[PDB]
Parts: C-alpha cells; sequence; structure tokens
C-alpha cells in the first residue's frame, strides 16, 4: 500500500512548496492522479485477498472504500476553496494539509491487516478531522460539537483498545489474515458479552447506532463543507468497516447479543427518517438521513448473512457519494444566502435549472431509485432481512416511503414553489460547483453499469 | 527444634586460680612467657570451634598450668612477688609504670632462682603457630547444604525471530 501511502505523504511537500495562486490546483490534480491510481487496488481473486505485506492488504471491502477515499479528497479542494478564499495562506496550506494527513490516517486504517494498527489509524482520524471542525466550522456550536465528537468516539473505543489487546494476548496475534483461521467459537458468559460490547460499541457510535448518533448532527452541522464530506463519505464506513471485520472474532455469541441493536437500528430508521419529515436545518436533515440509511448497514453487519454484507458494502459506497454531495449542495445554496434554513431560499429551480436538475438527481439517489447502488445496497439488505425475518419488511416498506418522503420534500421546499422574493444574490451556478455536483454524480451512476465491484469480499 | 547439649557439673569442676587482679596482671608477663603452649592450644581451639563445650579440657590445661606457675613463683619468690602486686594493687588503674622498682626486684629475683626472661615490648603480641593433634573442623558453623545457583547465559547471542514482535512492527 506504500505506492498510495507514500504519494499521499508527498502532497505534504507538494502544498507546502507551492506558490500562493497554485496551493488548490497543484493538489486538485495530483489528488486526482492518486485516485486514478487507486484503481490498481482491484486485483482482487475470488478465493484470496490481496495481500502486500507484513503490514498492509486489502479484499474486495476495503477496495471500494480506498477508492472512495482517495477521490473525496480532490472532491474536497474543490468545494473547500470558495469559502476559504480570503483565508490566510498558510492557515489555508494547514487546512489542505489537514485533509491530507486525513486521507493518510484512513488509506492505512482500511488496508490495516493488523487490528490494533487498525485502531492507532483509527483513532488517529480524530484528530484531522476535529481540528478542522473546531477550526474552521462556522458558527459558535463547532467546539461543543468537537467535544461530542472527541467524547463518544474516546468513550466508545478506549474498551475497544483494552478488548484488542486481550484478542492480543489470548490468541498470540491480531493479524486478520491468521484470525481468518485461529478464531474460537465465542461461548455463552458474561466474560464473553462485555467482551462482545467491548468489541462493538466503538463501530456503533461510529456508525451512528441510534441513541448514541447525538454527535452526528452537531459535528456534521458545525462543521466546513470538506469535514461534512469526509465525515458522512468516510468517516461513518469507518464503523461498518470495524464491524466486519471484527465480528468474525464474536462468533456464536453475536447470533443473540445483537437483538438489542437491530431493535435500536430497525426502529431507528423509523424514527430518524420521521426526523427528517420536520427538519428546519437543511444540513441537519442530511445528518438524519445519514443516520437513517446507516441504520441499515448496523442491521446487515448484525444479521450476518452473504446478501446481508453485499448490501452493506453497496449501501455504504452509494450513502457516501449520495451524503457528500447531498452536504455539497446544500453547500451551494448556503454561499449565497448564508443561512442553512430550508424554508428560506425556496423556488430555486426558477434561478437555477441545471442545479436544480442535480438535486434531482441526489434526491432520487438519496430514494433508492433502481437500478442505482444505492437502491442495490437497500434492496439487498431488505433480502437479508426478510429471510432474517419475515416482519421486518414492515419497518423496511414504511421505512422506504418516509425515506421517499423527506428526499422530495427536500427537493420540494429548497427548489419549488414560488421563490423568495427578498433575496436578490442567488448567482448562476459556477463551473466548479457543476463540476463537484458530476463528480459526485457520475461514478455513483456509473457504478450502476458494473455494481460487483462495490459488492464486497463475498460477491 | 533439638535439645542444647550442656556438659555436667563435674565436667565444670577445676581447681580454680583464686588470686586477685593485681596478681593476676603483675605476673602477666611472665604468665605468658612460661604458660605459653597450653594457653595458645586452648585459644586455637577456642576460635576454631567456635564453642566453649568443645574447648573443655585445654581449658583445664590452663587452669593446670596457671596453678604451677604460681607454686612455683610461692616456693621460691614470694616476697618480691607479694611487694610487687601489693603496689600494682594499690594504683585505681594499675600502673605498671607506679611500680618500676619492685617490678625490677620481682624481675631479679625470678630470673636468678627460676632463670625466667620477662618478654620485651612487642612479644606477647605476636602471631604464634601451634602444632595441635585434635582434628580441624570441617563445619564449625554447622552449615547445611547450599542451594543450587540459577543456570548461567551460555551460547551466542542470536538476533531476535522477527525483530520486536511488538504487535505490528517488523523490527
Ligand atoms: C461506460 C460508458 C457509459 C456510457 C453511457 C452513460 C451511462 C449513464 C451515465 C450518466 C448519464 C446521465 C448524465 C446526465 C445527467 C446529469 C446532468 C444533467 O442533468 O444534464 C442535463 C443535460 C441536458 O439538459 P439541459 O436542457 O441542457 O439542462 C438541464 C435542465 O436545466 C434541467 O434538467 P432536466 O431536469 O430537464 O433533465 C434531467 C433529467 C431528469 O430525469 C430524471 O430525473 C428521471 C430519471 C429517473 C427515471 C428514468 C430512469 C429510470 C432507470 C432506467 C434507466 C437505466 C436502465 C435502462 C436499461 C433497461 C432497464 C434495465 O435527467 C435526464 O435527462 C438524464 C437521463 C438519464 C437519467 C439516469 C437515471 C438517473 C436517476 C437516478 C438514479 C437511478 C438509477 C441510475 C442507473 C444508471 C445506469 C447507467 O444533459 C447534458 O448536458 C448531458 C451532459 C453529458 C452527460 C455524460 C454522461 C456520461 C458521463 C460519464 C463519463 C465517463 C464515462 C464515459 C461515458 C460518456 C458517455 C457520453
Ligand atoms: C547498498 C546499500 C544501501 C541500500 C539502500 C536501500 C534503500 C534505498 C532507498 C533509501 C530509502 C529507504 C527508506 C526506508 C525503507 C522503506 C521504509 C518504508 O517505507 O516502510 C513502510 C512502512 C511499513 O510498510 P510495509 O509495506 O509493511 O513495509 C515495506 C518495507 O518492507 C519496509 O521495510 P521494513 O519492513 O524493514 O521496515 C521496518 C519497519 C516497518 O514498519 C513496521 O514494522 C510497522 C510500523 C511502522 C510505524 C507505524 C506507526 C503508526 C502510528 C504513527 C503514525 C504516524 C503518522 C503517519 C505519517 C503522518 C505524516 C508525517 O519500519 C519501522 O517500523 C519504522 C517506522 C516507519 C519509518 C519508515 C521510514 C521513514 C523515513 C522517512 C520519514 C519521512 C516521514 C514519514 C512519515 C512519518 C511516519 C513514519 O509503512 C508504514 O509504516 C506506513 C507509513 C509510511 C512510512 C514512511 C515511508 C518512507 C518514505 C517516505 C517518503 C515521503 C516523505 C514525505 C514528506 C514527509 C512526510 C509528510
Ligand atoms: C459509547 C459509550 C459506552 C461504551 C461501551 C463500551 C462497551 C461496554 C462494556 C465495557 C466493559 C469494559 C471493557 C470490557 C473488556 C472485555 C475484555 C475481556 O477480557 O473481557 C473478559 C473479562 C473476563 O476476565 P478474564 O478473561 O481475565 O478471566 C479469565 C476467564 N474466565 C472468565 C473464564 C475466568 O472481563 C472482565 O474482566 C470484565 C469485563 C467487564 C468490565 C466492567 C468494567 C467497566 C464498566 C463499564 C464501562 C462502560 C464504558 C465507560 C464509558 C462510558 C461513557 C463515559
Ligand atoms: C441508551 C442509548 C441507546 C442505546 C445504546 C446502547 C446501550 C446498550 C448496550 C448494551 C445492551 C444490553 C446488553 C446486551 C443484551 C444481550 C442480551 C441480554 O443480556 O439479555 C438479557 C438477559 C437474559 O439472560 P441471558 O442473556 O441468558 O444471561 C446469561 C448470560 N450467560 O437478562 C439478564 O441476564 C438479566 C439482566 C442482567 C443485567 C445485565 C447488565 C449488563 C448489560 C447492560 C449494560
Amino acid at each position: 500500500m506504500l505506492k498510495y501511502i507514500i504519494p499521499t505523504m508527498m502532497l505534504m511537500p507538494l502544498t507546502w512548496l507551492s506558490k500562493n495562486s497554485m496551493i488548490w490546483i497543484n493538489t486538485t490534480l495530483h489528488s486526482l492522479l492518486i485516485s486514478l491510481t487507486s484503481l490498481l487496488l482491484l486485483n482482487q481473486f475470488g478465493d484470496n485477498s490481496l495481500n502486500f505485506s507484513l503490514t498492509f492488504f486489502s479484499d474486495s471491502l476495503s477496495t471500494p472504500l480506498l477508492i472512495l477515499t482517495m477521490w473525496l479528497l480532490p472532491l474536497m479542494l474543490m468545494a473547500s476553496q470558495h469559502h476559504l478564499s480570503k483565508e490566510n495562506l498558510a492557515r489555508k496550506k494547514l487546512f489542505i494539509s489537514m485533509l491530507i494527513l486525513l486521507q493518510l490516517f484512513l488509506i492505512m486504517t482500511f488496508t490495516a491487516t493488523e487490528l490494533i494498527f487498525f485502531y492507532i489509524m483509527f483513532e488517529a482520524t480524530l484528530v484531522p478531522t476535529l481540528i478542522i471542525i473546531t477550526r474552521w466550522g462556522n458558527q459558535t456550536e463547532r467546539l461543543n460539537a468537537g467535544l461530542y465528537f472527541l467524547f463518544y468516539t474516546l468513550a466508545g473505543s478506549l474498551p475497544l483498545l483494552v478488548a484488542l489487546i486481550y484478542i492480543q494476548n489470548t490468541m498470540g496475534s491480531l493479524n486478520f489474515l491468521i484470525l481468518q483461521y485461529w478464531v474460537q467459537p465465542m461461548p455463552n458468559s458474561w466474560s464473553n458479552t462485555f467482551m462482545w460490547l467491548a468489541c462493538m460499541m466503538a463501530f456503533m457510535v461510529k456508525m451512528p447506532l441510534y441513541g448514541l448518533h447525538l454527535w452526528l448532527p452537531k459535528a456534521h452541522v458545525e462543521a466546513p463543507i470538506a469535514g461534512s464530506m469526509v465525515l458522512a463519505a468516510i468517516l461513518l464506513k469507518l464503523g461498518g468497516y470495524g464491524m466486519m471485520r471484527i465480528t468474525l472474532l464474536l462468533n456464536p455469541i453475536t447470533d443473540f447479543m445483537a437483538y438489542p441493536f437491530i431493535m435500536l437500528s430497525l426502529w431507528g430508521m423509523i424514527m430518524t427518517s420521521s426526523i427528517c419529515l420536520r427538519q428546519t436545518d437543511l444540513k441537519s436533515l442530511i445528518a438524519y438521513s445519514s443516520v437513517s440509511h446507516m441504520a441499515l448497514v448496523i442491521v446487515a453487519i448484525l444479521i450476518q448473512t452473504p446478501w446481508s454484507y453485499m448490501g452493506a458494502t453497496a449501501l455504504m459506497i452509494a450513502h457516501g457519494l449520495t451524503s457528500s454531495m447531498l452536504f455539497c449542495l446544500a453547500n451551494s445554496n448556503y454561499e449565497r444566502v448564508h443561512s442553512r434554513t430550508m424554508i428560506l431560499a425556496r423556488g430555486l429551480q426558477t434561478l437555477l435549472p441545471l442545479m436544480a436538475a442535480w438535486w434531482l438527481l441526489a434526491s432520487l439517489t438519496n430514494l433508492a431509485l433502481p437500478p442505482s447502488i444505492n437502491l442495490i445496497g437497500e434492496l439487498f439488505v431488505v433480502m437479508s432481512t426478510f429471510s432474517w425475518s419475515n416482519i421486518t419488511i414492515i419497518l423496511m416498506g414504511l421505512n422506504m416511503v418516509i425515506t421517499a418522503l423527506y428526499s422530495l420534500y427536500m427537493l420540494i421546499t429548497t427548489q419549488r414553489g414560488k421563490h423568495t422574493h427578498h433575496i436578490n444574490n442567488i448567482l448562476p451556478s459556477f463551473t466548479r460547483e457543476n463540476a463537484l455536483m458530476s463528480l459526485h454524480m457520475l461514478p455513483l451512476l456509473l457504478l450502476s453499469l458494473n455494481p460487483k465491484i462495490i459488492l464486497g469480499p463475498l460477491y | 527444634p533439638g535439645i542444647v547439649e550442656l556438659p555436667s557439673l563435674e565436667d565444670l569442676k577445676v581447681q580454680e586460680v583464686k588470686v586477685s587482679s593485681s596478681v593476676l596482671k603483675a605476673a602477666a608477663h611472665h604468665y605468658g612467657a612460661q604458660c605459653d603452649k597450653p594457653n595458645k592450644e586452648f585459644m586455637l581451639c577456642r576460635w576454631e570451634e567456635k564453642d566453649p563445650r568443645r574447648c573443655l579440657e585445654e581449658g583445664k590445661l590452663v587452669n593446670q598450668c596457671a596453678l604451677e606457675f604460681f607454686r612455683q613463683i610461692k616456693r621460691h619468690c614470694a616476697e618480691p612477688f607479694t611487694e610487687y602486686w601489693t603496689c600494682i594493687d594499690y594504683s585505681g588503674l594499675q600502673l605498671f609504670r607506679r611500680c618500676r622498682k619492685e617490678q625490677a626486684q620481682f624481675d631479679k629475683c625470678v630470673l636468678d632462682k627460676l632463670g625466667w626472661v620477662r618478654p620485651d615490648l612487642g612479644e606477647l603480641s605476636k602471631v604464634t603457630k601451634v602444632k595441635t593433634d585434635r582434628p580441624l573442623p570441617e563445619n564449625p558453623y554447622h552449615s547445611r547444604a547450599r542451594p543450587e545457583p540459577n543456570p548461567e547465559v551460555e551460547g551466542d547471542l542470536k538476533p531476535a525471530r522477527h525483530g520486536s514482535r511488538l504487535f505490528f512492527w517488523t523490527m
């Protein structure tokens, strides 16, 4: 993975030695070159993973997450260069260095062969994200939101540290390749009960679990646009990646430990979706929709069937692209009206027709329109949870009504109706903004032509 | 633990030297010159055995050789010896230097009638050799078996197999 780690590190002298008018264009160019090189991870086999070294490997789970991670950095640079145009030059370079450092932590989070190196990178991803939210967020509440984002994660994850070192002492290793072959059945006990909780609650916070999700509609709202893109597109998927690695070690106890959490997600995706019906803050509406979509990934991991893991990784990649595009659209209005209130600027299809087409496509992929990979992941999780219990389709289908209802109401409030009369600074869409929308949406629609690369280790 | 072994009161009966300390101090240099051999045999046995119960008989020889020392004074030179230990006996610190003329008369009478030479300065403090027939104590401290030491280090030092083996570090 060192062919991806060293170019990401060389982005640091690339961004600190550039000319002052050149520090966006060079980083965008070479991050796009790294994302072009990211397709060499697709050397995946039907039997074996692509095992690079003692430290790094990549199966078909980490590979779409790595391509999405290396693809999201140029899009974050495009999104975050307008509102940081008036910024000091050294602080602008520090912002770009925090995004580069976060990508550098993420690409060896997803490729960590050993689980405590996974933990170290997985918790190293806090510090650039925390600094970005609490330094380049706009409002007052970013300090409090950074505290919530920090201390839900660490309160969930410092038990995970003790649990991983306990597995290290018991099994002798935390190599995932060794633990594929040395995994022992985890019997029913209270010791193994709190073992399961210490392995799972950090990722339950990262997904987020409903009830633990309170950090998210602050940390995804009080952040700048690049922070919201990396949080909702990648950093919610560290939890699903970690669960799909760690439930190997937690059998057969998971088969009854999952029952409360599944309820917390199956009811949670009813509640949070319903919350999106009555949100005034558009960025908070996208945040509670993110909680609603990640509840399905929690259910699909906790029922641990093949169709569920395929649908869960498809839904994670699809939700990454979709929610990142939705945050970028909310920023495209917020750079014009300077308020995140959704009822403020209405009827924007009368003024921005192509941007309203981007809103339409993002909302149709949000409501899981076939044959988008949003619907592929949605539908496969629905199939596997129907095999889990035939009643859950009700809680699925009612969700699939409300998921439609907030996706179009967001379209109806922002883009339709009569426009707001007193707002007259609605500029035409810049080429940068439509470029960002197309670089979100065109990969998302091209993946419908060949979805087997985003279906994970057991396609 | 075990019962301590005390000797009988008959094993402790001996003819005592019932003289005062000024009598002993006045006759001390001639006692060290004449009663050398059984005294040094006893003190060799006393520092080697580290037990008075293993040193009774030699001790009795000391109490046998002292008395024969005094009788040989009492037969021949009772007057200068009495006149000398009385003068030694007057002093509260029992100084030899207060009594040099009675010392000279006692030494003259002893060297004439018995041939004893008083030891010079330095002689009675010498470390002497003693030829005994009793055996050397092989375990005078009655020490039991000592524990075996831990096994030492041996073998050429090879590198660490796969380095530190700390969690993910390869060196
Ligand atoms: C490998 C090579 C592949 C080549 C083929 C390409 C494959 C698909 C790629 C994406 C295609 C769509 C891209 C354009 C949409 C975004 C921009 C836009 O709105 O432009 C409007 C604009 C025309 O409008 P305008 O008047 O100028 O201004 C816009 C108005 O202001 C206002 O606009 P509006 O509201 O009037 O018009 C928007 C309208 C609004 O209409 C809708 O929203 C209705 C759509 C949903 C219902 C109908 C479709 C349902 C699903 C069935 C179709 C798929 C399966 C069919 C097969 C049989 C059944 C299995 O949408 C359209 O007209 C687009 C029709 C196609 C929509 C696709 C479905 C999107 C829905 C959400 C996801 C659902 C699943 C997607 C599955 C994709 C499978 C590939 O179009 C352009 O300028 C086109 C620009 C160039 C597009 C390039 C596309 C490819 C890019 C990939 C590059 C790299 C690979 C190389 C291939 C290059 C090929 C050329
Ligand atoms: C004819 C006579 C002469 C012959 C000459 C032959 C050589 C010719 C070329 C000369 C140069 C050779 C360079 C050393 C050999 C390659 C070492 C290497 O790549 O190890 C991969 C190493 C292990 O990966 P691998 O694929 O299993 O091993 C490949 C080889 O077999 C590695 O071999 P190994 O298995 O024997 O390695 C032993 C072990 C392998 O590692 C392990 O066993 C795992 C433990 C590694 C440490 C993990 C710590 C995690 C927590 C902290 C994370 C910190 C934040 C990350 C960075 C943030 C930004 C600074 O190394 C360590 O434990 C040492 C720690 C890592 C130091 C690597 C060398 C760095 C020198 C330059 C430093 C510049 C700043 C670098 C960034 C700072 C962080 C390192 O990769 C990582 O740990 C990932 C991070 C990348 C490390 C630095 C890469 C070196 C090149 C940097 C150039 C770009 C600089 C950009 C500007 C400054 C930063 C913004
Ligand atoms: C998001 C916030 C909440 C996070 C929740 C995190 C998980 C909840 C439970 C955590 C328990 C503590 C870590 C358990 C690690 C288990 C590792 C192990 O070896 O287990 C088997 C061992 C068993 O011991 P053993 O394995 O050494 O014994 C040998 C084996 N037998 C049993 C056969 C003899 O379990 C324990 O030793 C104790 C486990 C429970 C510990 C309870 C103390 C912690 C109290 C709760 C803390 C909750 C979070 C705190 C933060 C809240 C917010 C601020």
